[PDB]
């Protein structure tokens, strides 16, 4: 899973990998590496249960159009 | 079961077992937030 | 449909959008 801001965040249909630098949530059988974000992931619960969970960021499609909204 | 279709590929067993859930209809954050209780599950079931 | 119920449905962006302009 993924701790973005004090919650788990998990892929909705595929599987989180990391190429050393940065991670990307791709399907399991088919190496296509996409930027982790609220639509690719569901979040669940908070960062204290899971084992293994790891920091990272997770993009929020809506900012960016809701900062040129702001602008 | 990638071994049993070509070259095993390798993946942590909480990770398989959240691909299992998933494939019984069960979210993975179930067994992700469970893993204590569902090893020491299975664990007593092999003793029995 | 037979059997379905009043019953409100929150929508995520609403409360952004509202927050937002307020
Ligand atoms: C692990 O993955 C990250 C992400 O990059 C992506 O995956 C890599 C494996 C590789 O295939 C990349 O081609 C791919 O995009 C790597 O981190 C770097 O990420 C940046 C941006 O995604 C890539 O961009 C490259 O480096 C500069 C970044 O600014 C720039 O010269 C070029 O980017 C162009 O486009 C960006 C868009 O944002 C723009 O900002 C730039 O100014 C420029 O126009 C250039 O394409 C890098 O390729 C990625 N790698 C590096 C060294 O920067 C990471 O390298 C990779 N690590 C390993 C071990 O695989
Ligand atoms: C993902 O990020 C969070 C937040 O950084 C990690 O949780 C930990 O939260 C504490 C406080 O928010 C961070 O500092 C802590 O301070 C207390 C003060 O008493 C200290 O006792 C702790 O040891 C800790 O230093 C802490 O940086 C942060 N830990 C990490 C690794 O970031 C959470 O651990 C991260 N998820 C992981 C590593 O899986
Ligand atoms: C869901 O059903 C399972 C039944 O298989 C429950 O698992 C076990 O439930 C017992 C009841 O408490 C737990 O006993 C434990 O005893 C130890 C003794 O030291 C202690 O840690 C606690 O007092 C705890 O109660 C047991 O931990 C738990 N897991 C096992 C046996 O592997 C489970 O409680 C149920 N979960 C629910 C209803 O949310
Ligand atoms: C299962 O659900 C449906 C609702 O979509 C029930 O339809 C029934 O239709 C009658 C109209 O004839 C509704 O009005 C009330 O009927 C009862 C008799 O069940 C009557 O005593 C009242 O004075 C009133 O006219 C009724 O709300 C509705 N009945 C129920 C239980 O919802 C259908 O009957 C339901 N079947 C069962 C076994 O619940
Ligand atoms: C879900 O909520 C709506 C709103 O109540 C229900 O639609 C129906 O809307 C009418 C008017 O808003 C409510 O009164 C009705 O007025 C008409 C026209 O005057 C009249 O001919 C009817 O006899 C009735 O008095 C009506 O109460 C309301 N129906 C219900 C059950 O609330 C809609 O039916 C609701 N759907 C469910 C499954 O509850
Ligand atoms: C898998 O095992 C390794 C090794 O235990 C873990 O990485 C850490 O490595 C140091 C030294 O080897 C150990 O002292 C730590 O206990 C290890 N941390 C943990 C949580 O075990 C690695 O983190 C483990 N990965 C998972 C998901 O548990």
């Amino acid at each position: 899973a993924i701790c973005h801001d004090g919650k788990a965040h998990f892929p909705r249909e595929g599987v989180f990998v990391s190429n050393g630098t940065h991670w990307f949530v791709t399907q399991r059988n088919f190496y296509e590496p996409q930027i982790i974000t609220t639509d690719n992931t569901f979040v669940s619960g908070n960062c204290d249960v899971v084992i293994g969970i790891v920091n990272n960021t997770v993009y929020d499609p809506l900012q960016p159009e809701l900062d040129s909204f702001k602008e | 079961w990638t071994f049993g279709a070509g070259a095993a590929l390798q993946i942590p067993f909480a990770m398989q077992m959240a691909y299992r859930f998933n494939g019984i209809g069960v979210t993975q954050n179930v067994l992700y937030e469970n893993q204590k209780l569902i090893a020491n599950q299975f664990n007593s079931a092999i003793g029995k």
